[PDB]
């Protein structure tokens, strides 16, 4: 019925889709060479949203990976749930990015797109009721960011009327991998601001704070993060692949969450987050759900949200639950702390329950907050821009590609008014 | 004597499906589809030992609906009348309405065409539909149009799930509460209200159940729906058909929303505890700690009311209650009306449930009636409506669609008038 | 492939139910096999088995003003039940006749 | 070098479907025999199906909740039900299809 | 009462091997072709003891599917001199396949259909089965009916053709192929029923849901209607009509016959078992168009003429009272000038089954079969895109090069326009 | 019944042939050794299409060999399939063309074409009724060519009521085998078009081309391309030689796609075509055989279609199929690209089935679309051949034997009113 389509941009973006399907598959039930093995039917009934049924019952996620360096790709190759993938789905450059966005988004776009669009139209029209797009990529990469923002541009541009979801990891000062991250980052969300439906903001920082305290793992290598991740995404699709009791389809979420078109950030969290050593001694109730949801240590971005307002919040539950319960949890998180939310839209949080919770879990909770702490990241992130674009350092190896001055002036103007918009609702 | 039940929206056939489990329950009838005339008004018997029921359940999404094609009552249904959509409307009003519906609806009405065209004696239609979604509020505002236009003459019972003031689930219901009620004024015939936290309260305070979910809720008010059809169902000492909701509880064309209750709600525990009469079901079938809508009636003054008796019931006794209830001064009438009462009893007592809360008692009463706390109500929803329409939130969704400001201001106003003429009969 | 020819599906099958492999259908016009009401409703459309044809009606037997229905004659009756009823009537044939006819 | 062989065994519309009928609906229908309606669309759950259908008590529950396990063949089994899938569906017609089980 | 069955292309062979399989099933003898253990007179003819011929004649030009039959199973219903195979097909040619082969091979059609008739004796007509957007059926069936008119001229000719539907297609100059065959079509058969393509995948997407649906089940479906036609001659009813009471009470002006036809109830095994099936919503859906035979809207026409076959446990009451409330409802419309638009027929026996078939054992079926001005629009709908590629000369060099030439085509063109001028003219 | 000889000229078009009887022989399952060893009776019932028996179930092919240098001669003897052939119609010279059109068309014509025209006539008077013959060649050898095109003109001199099927392969820039292919192939194509009823356009170019992307060999030997067109010939005949839902015949074929006498220049394509690593990732159905077939990369010209307009297509199905899907799926994408396609005709696709698929797949197709994209390659030829007349560079072999100017510029005016038509209808 309705279809997800999966896009994978850049070194991260394949490395996150990798984990993904495998716990997509996990969760469905089928084995890493295609055929089911599970239990439930309950399994079956919605396996046509993520996959396509080859022959004798090979089932191959709907998903397109491409980034511009083989080395991903062998990585993917490597691990197991690597052999799923139609090997036609791998469309691929050859000569490499390198972090910058105008090789990702005019030299090598020119000649990996149109393959790209190819492939992601036979996947469209293959399936009949197309539900959305997903796209895993990065912000301060550059075969991730400036290809997957030219190809969310191509795409919207052909298909208007399909949703799209937009996982991007942003950088911080403190967890600062490459120098460029103002350059790109900037440039990709002024194209995210009028092409995307909504965006899903991640980072690693707050990744890294949720494992020293609540995990106490001791060595948090991307695999962890990236089960972390994967496990949000499986979250925010619950409501599609499983019956419940009060289901919330993409749509219905963007429409409880989006008041205004160019608000559309998000910020995630995920639960119940717990270390071995101490899941033994607790109960496993609602109220203890919500403890950990609403825990300003527990969201994926490196913006603490009681330093702004909550402008609309949902939650979405795994498992057998009353809903007297859940709701009576909302209203009373509502009420008591009533100065962190808005004032003028009564009734902030937007619920649903889904009756299958994931494997291993009794019951679990995924919340997507739109709230305007985000502003915090994005001054953040404009005052390095600026400061960088007085002194027009590493400017040369952007105009001398095609890129001229007035683009950047544009990204610092959409950077300022949406920052400006965001502190006026606040 | 027949009638017909369309079932709009995710909750709706939610409703049904507690609903038709009690009526087959009831007639006796197993899942499966035949009984090992009182029958008649809900399943045609077709073929050799089989009743298929007279229902469509339709929505959007497919999931729920294909969760009825594939659970226990496979045979019961055969899902030639269970329609479904492609894709979800997304609590969104103008996409419910104008967008999907627009393909729907035929399919929803001309399979109820040769449904009517197989009932003979019709008496209506009885609509279940929660105005906060999308898909119910929409295509179900669109279908009742429809359905006015193609018959308009026939009664339509609207039993709809509005949105508690404090207690909700969604963000844009005000908007779309608002544009279901501005069509469900002028097409529905009688509508009766029903909200959750008011049945919340019910099964945490009498049945006891500290984490209810929406069965427990559903069966309840399957109970109420099948309380207040019992008459047409069964022979009774002095039974009322549904054309006298319409005469005896419906003063003016433009004032039909009925507020509902019901009592005993008793757990099996409590039925030991106490001893169950007339007279005490009278009295809690009008305190607020009973009611289906969380409204204070003492705020209002009661047009008129709706007393549906089933079981062991003799006209003695419940003319001694209501002669109290007349002369009691807690709960006042209104003046203009001097005889504001409507009484009916049934003989069958009724059924249980296996796994539900409820135990089986000798009487029971489904009250009905109309007041002005429901203009508490509406003004309610009216205030926190234009809370969010003062800065134009979530308008964009609906103009994008392809709607504009204009059926946002007329319905906003109908509400103010209807605000008016509440106060106005309150005199 | 599998749905090349038929439904294939659950609920829209070709395929009978194993109970019965041959019966039409449908409602036959005169609902032969039903259990009899108890009380025909006064307002009833529809007919359950052995009502007397025009041919018959327009000409009635003569214990059809005392009250006895037709479909009382072509009821079976048991063997002491015939012996009460030529006993009670003033018949009076020997048993041997009786078997005989019996 | 030629390839090894390639038995030819398609035969013709006709021969098919208009002259072995009732062999052909026997196989096409006795394929999807066991599954639910938003089941038997996918293959694999096909032959499922089949490898389970190659206690009366058991079946009867079966065929009486209908979309409960028909393609099983970690998670143990308790008498009733699996730990980790309950629907709300189901967990509401427990009960009825347990007097159906019974009946039948 | 006899009457012979003649099936002249690739479409109209098929349809008739549905059709006399079907008519063996219904008459109970094995493809054999004897009776194991007198209505069948009407098809089949009794050679010396314990054999039954059908009275049918397959022909077509390429010899593929004909020799397929000989080939099946039923190689000894037909034994091998009925089946007219030519050496090479028209393809999709009406000028080949009226003047090149149909030449050679007409006057063999004709002396065998002239020995069949003599071996008949009560002679109620012939009915012609073709695909008038191919080539055989389209030149050498107007041939073959023109001379069987010239031969017979006062018999009734029932021609079962099937047109093109507007969106769905499979040739390119079926336009062509339909224009010059209606030409003659118009002016040599008595009675023309309408059988589109789209309208059966609707059918059998919607009622019977298939949705890969075969030609087989299609002419499966085509075969049930025309038993029910036949039923009439073939068992006693209660209400019996013969192949003459069409070419009386449907035909109100000589140029006007063209006749929708639906049937219901299209159903299920588990479908019906769920439908409480009666006599009122049978011929409720015997008229939405969501259960036609032609892809057209009638809401558009009006309709002049109605017949009605009900077959199966129905008395005349309740077909009396739905036709009562068909004519009293405004939904449709039927024309002013006949006050009277209604002919009803029933008959006794009820409609069989197949093995293999998609439909179930039923107690009662209905065929209509219907005059109105839905067949004006679409005639109007080919007209069209004749014109089209008639415009820019587009093929027309195959058939000039054959030895037409462009008088006949300007002059089909005009007739065709005649034809619509005549519709609505007649829905004034 | 209906009839179909085969001619094949050149080495290009004996080396196709060769491969074109191995698959057909394997088809009707007949060994090497001329005996039959099929088990399904199918394969009976039209083997009088291409054979004759000669005594005691030896089965020989219809077919007539015509080169000039015994290497070809050897190559397809010493090939299996290769002693099953005609000794007596291995008519062949001995001195050799020499990639000279005007030595295969005056000089070793005048002493070989009589005799091909004596066993050609035995052959064809041998059967009952002819549907029509079928020559395989190509455009820029000599003895292919040129001896080819006399054979055509001769024979339809003789028989002029009977169809006639020629599969050519023309040259390319990037694919260029000989330095005089414009003047081979220009002369060749004023004869064709005149003398033949249709040809299937071939070229090399756009075979490497399949090769490369959808097969993704390492090694594509003449052998895979010689594989390659015999699929395709054998599609294009399994109407003829298997019984159907739909048949199509070859003139009717050729009714359908060519409305005007001068047009009938087809491209042709076939489906599936899938590697052996993504053979088992996919599925089996009519919209998968149909997004390959119109997919641009699975033409075998060198003609984007993208480029012109489409008059005419035709989708020949193998395998037991739903006539719905064919005709739903045919529609669609007609109405989809409704821009690529030609206004004044409506229903441009010609479709038919066999219910007879090759032997070990499920379902297979051929495409054969009669487009106005080909007039590129007749400018892409016509601008050489130009190029070269301009000063006379090689003529002189040509002028020194018997050829004059005026069949060069004739040739032009041909190919210049040829593609002026072409524009004409685009
Ligand atoms: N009382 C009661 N209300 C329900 C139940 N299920 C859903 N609802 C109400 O339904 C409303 C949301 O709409 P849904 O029924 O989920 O779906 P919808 O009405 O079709 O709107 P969409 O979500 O766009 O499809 C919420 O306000 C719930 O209160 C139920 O079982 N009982
Ligand atoms: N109803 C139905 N129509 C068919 C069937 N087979 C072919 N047709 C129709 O026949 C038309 C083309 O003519 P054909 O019957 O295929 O062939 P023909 O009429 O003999 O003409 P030629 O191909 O020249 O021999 C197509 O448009 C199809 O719609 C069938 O099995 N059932
Ligand atoms: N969670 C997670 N983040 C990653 C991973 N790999 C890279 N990143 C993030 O991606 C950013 C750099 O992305 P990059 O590899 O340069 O993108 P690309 O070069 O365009 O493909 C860094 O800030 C990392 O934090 C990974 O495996 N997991
Ligand atoms: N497909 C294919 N083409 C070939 C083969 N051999 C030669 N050719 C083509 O033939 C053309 C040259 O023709 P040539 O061999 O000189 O023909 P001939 O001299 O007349 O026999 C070249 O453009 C090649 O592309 C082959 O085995 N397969
Ligand atoms: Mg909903
Ligand atoms: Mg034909």
């Amino acid at each position: 019925m309705r279809e997800i389509v999966h896009i994978q941009g850049g070194q991260c973006g394949n490395q996150i889709g990798a984990k993904f399907w495998e716990v997509v598959s996990d969760e469905h039930g089928i084995d890493p060479t295609g055929t089911y093995h599970g239990d439930s039917d309950l399994q079956l009934e919605r396996i046509n949203v993520y996959f396509n049924e080859a022959t004798g019952g090979r089932y191959v996620p709907r998903a397109i990976l491409m980034d511009l360096e083989p080395g991903t790709m062998d990585s993917v190759r490597s691990g197991p749930y690597g052999q799923i993938f139609r090997p036609d789905n791998f469309v691929f450059g050859q000569t490499g990015a390198g972090n910058n966005w105008a090789k990702g988004h005019y030299t090598e776009g020119a000649e990996l797109i149109d393959s790209v669009l190819d492939v992601v139209r036979k996947e469209a029209e293959s399936c009949d009721c197309l539900q959305g797009f997903q796209v895993c990529h990065s912000l301060g990469g550059g075969t991730g960011s400036g290809m997957g923002t030219l190809l969310i541009s191509k795409i919207r541009e052909e298909y208007p009327d399909r949703m799209m979801l937009t996982f991007s990891v942003v950088p911080s000062p403190k967890v600062s991998d490459t120098v460029v991250e103002p350059y790109n980052a900037t440039l990709s969300v002024h194209q995210l601001v009028e092409n995307a439906d909504e965006c899903m903001v991640l980072d690693n920082e707050a990744l890294y704070d949720i494992c020293f305290r609540t995990l106490k793992l001791t060595t948090p290598t991307f695999g962890d993060l990236n089960h972390l991740i994967s496990a949000v995404m499986s979250g925010i699709t619950c409501c599609l692949r499983f019956p419940g009791q009060l289901n919330a389809d993409l749509r219905k979420l963007a429409v409880n969450l989006i008041p205004f078109p160019r608000l559309h950030f998000f910020m995630v969290g995920f639960t119940p987050l717990t270390s071995r050593g101490s899941q033994q001694y607790r109960a496993l109730t609602v109220p203890e759900l919500t403890q950990q949801m609403w825990d300003a240590k527990n969201m994926m971005c490196a913006a603490d949200p009681r330093h702004g307002r909550y402008l609309t919040a949902s939650a979405l539950f795994r498992g057998r639950m009353s809903t007297k319960e859940v709701d009576e949890q909302m209203l009373n998180v509502q009420n008591k702390n009533s100065s962190y939310f808005v004032e003028w839209i009564p009734n902030n949080v937007k619920s649903s329950v889904c009756d299958i919770p994931p494997k291993g879990l009794k019951m679990s909770a995924t919340f997507i907050g739109n709230s305007t702490a985000i502003q915090e990241m994005f001054k953040r992130v404009s005052e390095q821009f600026t400061a960088m674009f007085r002194r027009k350092a590493f400017l040369h190896w952007y105009t001398g590609e095609g890129m001229d001055e007035m683009e950047f002036t544009e990204a610092e103007s959409n950077m300022n008014d949406l920052v400006s918009e965001y502190q006026q609702y606040q | 004597r027949e009638v017909i039940s369309i079932h709009i929206g995710q909750a709706g056939i939610q409703v049904g499906n507690a609903c038709w489990e009690l009526y087959c329950l009831e007639h006796g009838i197993q899942p499966d589809g035949q009984m090992p005339d009182a029958f008649n008004t809900f399943f045609s018997e077709t073929g050799a030992g089989k009743h298929v029921p007279r229902c469509i359940f339709l929505d959007l999404e497919p999931t729920v609906v294909d969760e009825v094609r594939t659970g226990t009552y496979r045979q019961l249904f055969h899902p030639e009348q269970l329609i479904s959509g492609k894709e979800d409307a997304a609590n969104n009003f103008a996409r419910g309405h104008y967008t999907i519906g627009k393909e729907i609806v035929d399919l929803a009405l001309d399979r109820i065409r040769k449904l009517a065209d197989n009932c003979t004696g019709l008496q209506g239609f009885l609509v279940f539909n929660a105005v906060g979604g999308g898909t119910g509020s929409g295509l179900g505002s669109l279908l009742l149009e429809r359905l006015s236009v193609d018959y308009g003459k026939k009664s339509k019972l609207g039993f709809t799930v509005y949105p508690s003031p404090q207690v909700s689930t969604a963000v844009v219901e005000p908007y779309n509460s608002v544009l279901s009620t501005h069509s469900l004024l002028e097409h529905t015939d009688v509508a009766v209200m029903l909200d959750n936290e008011a049945i919340y309260d019910i099964c945490r305070r009498s049945l006891d159940i500290e984490r209810p979910t929406y069965t427990n809720l559903n069966r309840l008010i399957a109970q109420v729906i099948s309380s207040l059809t019992a008459s047409l169902r069964f022979d009774g000492a002095l039974n009322v058909d549904i054309t006298e909701f319409q005469t005896n509880l419906v003063p003016y064309p433009r004032i039909h929303f009925m507020l509902s209750s019901y009592a005993p709600i008793i757990s099996a525990e409590k039925a030991y505890h106490e001893q169950l009469s007339v007279a005490e079901i009278t009295n809690a079938a009008f305190e607020p700690a009973s009611m289906m809508v969380k409204c204070d009636p003492r705020h209002g003054k009661y047009m008129a009311c709706c007393l549906m008796y089933r079981g062991d019931v003799v006209p003695k006794d419940v003319n001694a209650s209501v002669a109290t209830i007349k002369t009691k001064r807690t709960i006042q009438f209104v003046d203009w009306c001097p005889t504001g009462f409507k009484c009916g009893i049934n003989y069958q007592p009724p059924t249980v449930v296996p796994g539900g809360d409820l135990a089986k008692v000798q009487r029971a009463v489904c009250m009905i009636s109309n007041s002005t706390a429901i203009g508490e109500i509406f003004s309610r929803l009216d205030h926190k409506f234009d809370l969010m329409y003062a800065k134009r939130a979530f308008v964009h969704w609906y103009v994008g669609e392809g709607m504009e400001e204009g059926e946002f201001s007329e319905a906003r106003e109908d509400l103010a008038a209807l605000e008016k003429d509440f106060e106005e009969v309150g005199a | 492939d599998a749905d090349l020819g038929k439904s294939l599906r659950e609920g829209y099958r070709n395929q009978p139910k194993p109970g019965d492999e041959g019966r039409a259908f449908g409602v036959p016009t005169i609902r032969t096999d039903v259990r009899l009401p108890r009380l025909r409703s006064v307002a009833n459309a529809c007919n359950y088995g052995n009502e007397p044809d025009a041919g018959q009606v327009l000409r009635p037997p003569r214990a059809a003003d005392l009250g006895i229905s037709d479909e009382a004659f072509v009821a079976l009756r048991p063997k002491s039940e015939l012996r009460q009823l030529v006993d009670e009537a003033g018949l009076a044939l020997s048993d041997a006749d009786f078997e005989a006819a019996w | 070098v030629l390839p090894p062989h390639t038995a030819f065994t398609a035969t013709t519309t006709y021969r098919a479907e208009t002259l072995n009928a009732e062999p052909n609906t026997a196989a096409i229908l006795d394929r999807s025999q066991g599954l639910a309606s938003t089941l038997v669309g996918y293959e694999a759950a096909r032959q499922a199906g089949e490898v389970r259908r190659s206690d009366p008590r058991a079946r009867a529950e079966d065929t009486a909740r209908g979309i409960g396990t028909q393609t099983v063949l970690t998670v143990p089994t308790k008498y009733g039900e699996l730990p980790g899938y309950q629907t709300t569906y189901g967990a509401a017609t427990d009960k009825m299809a347990r007097m159906q089980a019974d009946n039948e």
